[PDB]
């Protein structure tokens, strides 16, 4: 379970696919080139949030030890972190990441299986801890932690 | 000039008129032959006077048809002379024009002549391999080939074609160098209305082939199997579709040849018909656009519903495990199962919407 | 206007409600007819009271169905008057409209009436050509056409269609001038889910045709061949696929007609199913993109290996021919053979890579 | 993380290892069943000890196979728990998952148990409609379904797939969100080498179906027609191609069902093979370019030749009509005919050249 | 018969296809528009020689009487003037319409059924009336006229 | 270099010359075998001298053919040595090359040797399942495989190919790196003239297969069913089209194998022929343009007529409604019906014109 | 009969298809975008005559009460007002709608089932209300009204 | 064996395929146009090395005697000089034609059937006689030469 030499060799070969230059780091253009061959055209803003998601040194560099961490989340069938991301952005417009309590109460009582009024009141009370009314949907970071 | 166009137009009408009489005098002979064949089996014999009268009528019609063909070809040679600036008719014989005239004469000259002639016929029965011998009349040999007179219908259709007899059509075609032969009209009809052509051809072939099979099977069938008209119709239908013969194998090579021709025709007719049917079931542009619009709306609604379900399932788990004091593990396990199911539904509907948007263009 | 849209919507619901009762009263009669036919063969005879009661029930259901059809057509005429700004109903009565109402009445009016009636039936047996005569009841003639009442399912499906009864659908279709007829819904269903439609149609036709063949073959089969239900199922299946008849040729023209219809339907159904299956086996987007990447990687690796082999063979030949004092001709010949083989492999993989790139272009 | 990736790889290998043993223990049982069935007909009877020993071996292999299946499913549930961040195994137990395990157990549990059991079998002979009754053993009913154990080959092929077990393949597929199910591998194999798959499937089905037909037809065939192995092979081949049955109709419903399945499979296999063959006959880009170049060259040469011939004929006509004093009309007529022929040839070759140039686009 | 009212109506209707204006005059652009819909893209020089081929008044416009004359030559299956002219363009690529006596003797003795040297010697002698060597192929209209 | 190209060209001619003699000496043997087989059944027996003389001629021709094959392969090895810059012939001897020479020798070595040899043959009759035993000669076993000598026609066609023996074509292929193998010529012929190839192949296969079936069926047919030549032709034709066997099932595995091969060939030949026929029925560019022009003109005329009719009906309705004092409601209703009909016709023609324009886009 | 509450919900949901902004107002660009996705490219001139046809307040904006009126006319099988307009536009040239009696008499006596000269004489006499000769085909609005 | 008169005619006819304007010279543009019709678009650098490969006069022009020499090498199934050259370009980077001896040890011991350490050590000694380190692969021509 300690990633024997043959197993590391397989990941070494996979790493060289993105790392065309052979220096040992994956740049934004190196990653973007691969995704363009697969039928995707992401912007530099979309690209930037992927490196720093896995990057730990804060230098825009993806070395071999960091490349392994990215694979672990990718090979997973379902990621509870990412699935909740896609749910909010369906109802989250303006690209700001904030949901008012007016729309949150409406969607949860009319769309889907529908909650009940006292449940959403408790949910909003727990969700709107700040009390400003603008509920940034990043509350799931502490919601799934427990 | 005025005279040149006027003279050319007169020959077109003269040639058009002569084609209808030939068709009339061919169809009359075919119908009389069919009636004589049907009535000479049970009503009277071959030594009576009705057969003599009917065969005399057939011979007279044949003579008139041959004369009409000769006059038609003379008029066509005159038209050829006018259309090429030639002042001698001998420049029109090319070892190919002569051959087809003789072929037409030979085809239209065959008919049952009056008299009384017989021969000996021997056949091998089917499924029993028993010999069978009988004496038959020669007129059955001379009357079957009479169906070859059907090539005049194509000529009449070509000479009466709207494209062939329209000044604007010819004027436009001249600029583009288009040959207005008989093959162009058939392809135009196939492009416009293929189903009608296929249906008419299939029905005519069905009836004619069934009658021919019955006529050749009369002489050696003493059990009312292949001489029945409905049985012949069914046999032709099942040979056309290539299902099999059942117990309806002919004892004569007429039946074998007709079945072979029917199978050869059906092999291609089936493919053409199914291609036409497949082409007739597609949508047009406007209805495609309306369908795409409605599908996009439905997918949007379902995506929103799945996204709502995901968040509903997430909150409950927390509520029933942190906020609540005692922990009912069955409830949290059920909610986690529903959470996974909602995630799968959401990704499925998103994939479907992406596929629709990718295939729309 | 509020009233105008409200009046139009009420007529739609009133017309929708009347279509379900007709389907119910048609299916009830069909089921009762099937039960009566099955039970009148061995359980009781045709002079008992159970037959009388069942036929009376059938007649009552038929009367109710005819009344329902009349009321439905009256409501449809009212809707036509509303939809065209006409204040007289005589304007809606054309020759085409009148003919279809009479056709519907005639189709829905046929049923086995109470009584006791018989006739004489003569048939020619299969594979043996032996005559067969029996006395049969008239009700078999009147009960087979009762399957024509299945056209009401299409009407019910059309009136319950989501596209037909959605305000947004009509609003969008109006802007594009789309006719919401029966043909449009069928084409939409074929575009969405053709396989389900094909499967349901094939299974229903299979069961109904097998039962009909057995019912027609009961009277002249004294050997349990074509009157067997499983045998009828197998015969219908092998006629649908056009494999043959085996020894299962019917002795009745009813069976022959049903077999001909089954073959005609299968000729097209097979092609449609094959096309659908061929379409469903292809890779989609984002899958070819993944496949091509791995193909390119493998091709690159194999090209590098072939080049390495070529260089190794060249060096080995040079070493064995010059550096070593004695010359072993077997070794150099083997190395030259391997050199040629490596050259051929290299050019083959280069050609394959070029073809893959051209395909991916 | 080092441990997390290492833990997943260990479970993958453990699950891969357990799939080979199941295939081995299924194929062993199938082979032993075939040998026992063949040798229990003429070598020994069903009351000896060899049958007891062979059926005991079959039962032992079945028990081992069931245990292996249980362990495999336990390991797969562990992998599911690892792959979704779940710490309780009860979350993985859904209705869909439980049903398939029971289905697998039921399929793999059927086998001929030791003992001596018989029943009565009655069949209707073909082409003669004569009854036939015999006493047969129960083990034939329990041994035919044993061929359902062939679904393990697909599992073994999937777990040994290069795409399924390659780090780079999984890494690339994760970015594009591709599900590595068993359907993806089948589609990839069809895209790569369809002919090999079709050929192997057809040969395996041919042999297995022929053996099954012979085994079902042993009991009621006393004339060596459908119990012959070569006859069964020929019957399966002609049913696959849908030519007919000949005189090889089975007397048993088992043979009828096998023939129906063979016909259903052939209906699609024939079309797929025909499409593959049609695709295999096309030219490539470079071949098309070379062919077009050569054709253009010959067309240019023929255009030049026809153009020269036209002028030669014109000069000959002019010379014979004016320069010569006495005019030989036969010569000038022949030259005018040749002039017209040359004109027609020239325009035909020009049309062909234009068509080729347009098609090259 | 030559001037039947029905026949004139048929050709008058055909004349309106090109005469979009309706005045009774076919311009160069009117003819070019029709030919463009048929898949042909002639140049101004190519179309210009078409009007003056049948134009008798020299005004560059085709009226109804001239339209009938154009149709008569077009309806013919074979026109001796055009086909002979088209054969010369095969060996005439410079565009000036001049063929030297060197190539003329070459083509007629090696290409096609070929002519013997005695016949082409008389043919060249009859063709080279000017004697300069540049044998313009206008002699073809002389051959047919005489 | 002058010498290098001259030496290469000489070997090509020497190799071409040797291929014609092999074809001559193979066809001579095949024809003599056919004549001997036909004449040894009724004219003379197998112990006379004519059989001895004919089989001696066959053996002599076989010896000459083997010698010619050996010389041809020697010349081809010389060509290989020249074309690869090699100086030892042992470098050309690989496992693949050696196997094909032995295969050719084995194929061409089989023939009926002189002598008198017999064996015992037992067959099971069709539709009656009766045993049949006879004594037959061995030469029928050795003479049927002699048809494998037809692979020399492909070699002769390849060596005489215009593309294979043209300097410009070879130069262009060299620049484009094209392999001039036997597959390239077949694909080129299929692209150029597929119908001719299909017709020739079908006729040759028909005649050869019918003769082979008759020859194998001679020994066990005492009823003149499958030994008849016309019956064999009909059986092959109906097996090729997959209609059925009728009552013409062979009693020998010869006939079964030949019928299986005929069905396999027909399955693909029918599809290729129907595809070619469908391709040959389409219009060209100029024809399409002319057709579109004429259709547009007709549509414009019909649109104008419908538009005029609508206004005529409107005016008539207005006139009868108000201008006339007494109102005849029947006339008003008739004119309103005609008004609605004209509106429907107008919109239908507009839709047709829009569809035509969209198609022509 | 009136409109039920559920029926208004169906029409309100349909209204939101054009009312993307949720402002309760349908602008020219909002109506244009949906038509472009259906395969049509109308100009702003064609769009403008659509709103004011249904608009009653004269503000060039379709609200919910006006949206219901537009649906009533569009859902009819045949609209006698519109179909007469399409017939006139076939023979209408220059995009003005003032065809003279010269063409009107010609079309009604030569095209279609044709009318008797006495019939059209009364028809023109009733049609020629302005009397200048340029017969505006707007008379159809008063033809069906009376 | 020599070349017979008819054989020269076949090669002369093939020569005119490239030399459009018959002057006995084949230019760079003449060769490029032919290869463009075959689906190839070489650069002028690629074209230039083709003429001087068979050009003996050094004038940058292919005549008939040099055209025969080019054909002889093309008709061969395999050319030992060319095939070895193409193998080196697989591992050739920067287009300079030089490969460091470090790469040679890696490719010959890991790729393909692979050579032993003693074999490659002798190979490097013979190939890298200069000892500079940069191994130009022009040493392949002197292998087959001797
Ligand atoms: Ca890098
Ligand atoms: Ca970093
Ligand atoms: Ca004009
Ligand atoms: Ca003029
Ligand atoms: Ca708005
Ligand atoms: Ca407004
Ligand atoms: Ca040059
Ligand atoms: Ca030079
Ligand atoms: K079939
Ligand atoms: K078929
Ligand atoms: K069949
Ligand atoms: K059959």
């Amino acid at each position: 379970d300690q990633l024997t030499e043959e197993q590391i060799a397989e990941f070494k070969e996979a790493f060289s696919l993105f790392d065309k230059d052979g220096d040992g780091t994956i740049t934004t253009k190196e990653l973007g080139t691969v995704m363009r061959s697969l039928g995707q055209n992401p912007t530099e803003a979309e690209l930037q949030d992927m490196i720093n998601e896995v990057d730990a040194d804060g230098n825009g560099t993806i070395d071999f030890p960091e490349f392994l961490t990215m694979m672990a989340r990718k090979m997973k069938d379902t990621d509870s972190e990412e699935e909740i991301r896609e749910a909010f952005r369906v109802f989250d417009k303006d690209g700001n990441g904030y949901i008012s309590a007016a729309e949150l109460r409406h969607v949860m009582t009319n769309l889907g299986e529908k909650l009940t009024d006292e449940e959403v009141d408790e949910m909003i009370r727990e969700a709107d801890i700040d009390g400003d009314g603008q509920v940034n949907y990043e509350e799931f970071v502490q919601m799934m932690t427990a | 000039i005025g005279y040149k166009l006027g003279h050319r137009r007169a020959l077109f009408e003269k040639r058009k008129r002569l084609s209808d009489y030939a068709l009339i005098f061919g169809m009359f002979g075919i119908v009389v032959m069919v009636i004589e064949t049907e009535l000479s089996w049970g009503a009277y014999d071959k030594a009576s006077l009705y057969s003599l009268a009917l065969k005399c009528l057939i011979s007279l019609s044949t003579i008139i048809l041959l004369g009409l063909i000769i006059v038609y070809h003379a008029r066509e040679i005159q038209l050829f002379m006018v259309d090429n600036g030639a002042d001698d008719w001998r420049i029109a014989m090319t070892y190919e024009r002569i051959f087809f005239i003789c072929l037409e004469i030979l085809v239209c000259a065959i008919h049952p002549i009056p008299g009384n002639y017989t021969f000996t016929w021997t056949a091998r029965l089917a499924f029993s391999y028993a010999p069978s011998t009988t004496t038959a009349d020669v007129d059955i040999i001379l009357s079957i080939p009479m169906f070859l007179r059907l090539y005049l219908i194509a000529r009449v259709m070509l000479l009466h074609s709207k494209l062939f007899t329209d000044a604007s059509s010819r004027s436009i075609g001249a600029l583009n160098k288009i040959n207005f032969n008989t093959r162009f009209v058939m392809k135009t009809l196939m492009t416009i209305c293929p189903g009608t052509v296929l249906l008419v051809f299939s029905i005519s072939l069905w009836i004619i082939a069934a009658w021919t099979v019955r006529a050749c099977e009369r002489y050696h069938d003493q059990q009312d199997v292949t001489s029945n008209f409905l049985g012949a119709m069914w046999l032709i239908s099942i040979t056309f579709l290539s299902i099999g013969y059942g117990d309806m194998v002919p004892n004569t090579y007429c039946g074998k040849g007709v079945c072979l021709l029917t199978g050869i025709m059906g092999a291609g007719c089936t493919a053409l018909v199914v291609a036409v049917v497949a082409r007739k079931l597609e949508l047009t542009k406007a209805e495609k656009h309306v369908h795409n619009f409605m599908m996009d709306t439905q997918l949007t609604k379902r995506v929103k519903n799945a996204a709502a379900n995901v968040l509903r399932e997430t909150w409950l788990i927390y509520k029933n495990t942190k906020l609540v004091k005692k922990i009912d593990h069955a409830k949290v396990r059920k909610h986690q199962r529903k959470f996974l199911q909602a995630i799968h539904q959401l990704r499925s509907v998103k994939m479907e919407q992406r596929k629709l948007n990718d295939q729309a263009n």
